């Protein structure tokens, strides 16, 4: 399990 | 240094139809404690968002406020009828969090390990969520 986002970048 | 607190989320009348449910939820704000300026939420995709994902339902943790740097662990678990801790998923390292940024799992959970009555997950059609934060800023 690796995390991930919805969105691109921080940000 | 580190400080570490938790959030217990209950979702109540918890459908898996999109235009009842609505396609995001998300829970009210919570902080270290009082003092904590920090604002958190959490938020669900009760069917996950994209095709990869839409046989599960999807966790994240998002940042509501404007931080004054901010990095976070975070560990999500459901907790069952009898109140435990179970299928747990939590993330290697911490992440970079800004306003508006969220960090999750898109495969949180099986819908069908939801829907399956044996493991006592969605009594009374409540789903009970608990989240686990580190944050390191
Ligand atoms: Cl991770
Ligand atoms: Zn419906
Ligand atoms: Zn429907
Ligand atoms: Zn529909
Ligand atoms: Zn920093
Ligand atoms: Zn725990």
């Amino acid at each position: 399990a690796s995390a991930d986002s919805t969105t691109e970048g921080t940000p | 240094k580190v400080v570490k607190f938790s959030y217990m989320w209950t979702i109540n009348n918890f459908s898996f139809c999109r235009e009842e449910m609505g396609e995001v939820i998300k829970s009210s704000t919570f902080s270290s404690g009082a003092n904590d300026k920090l604002k958190w939420c959490l938020r669900v995709n009760p069917k996950g968002l994209d095709e990869e994902s839409k046989d599960y339902l999807s966790l994240y943790l998002l940042l509501v406020s404007c931080p004054k740097e901010v990095r976070a662990k975070f560990k999500f678990s459901i907790l069952n009828a009898k109140g435990e801790e179970t299928k747990a998923m939590e993330s290697q390292r911490a992440y970079r969090f800004v306003q508006g940024k969220d960090w999750g799992f898109k495969k949180f959970i099986r819908r069908d390990f939801l829907l399956d009555e044996a493991n006592g997950l969605l009594p009374d059609d409540k789903l009970t969520l608990f989240c686990e934060v580190s944050v390191v800023q």
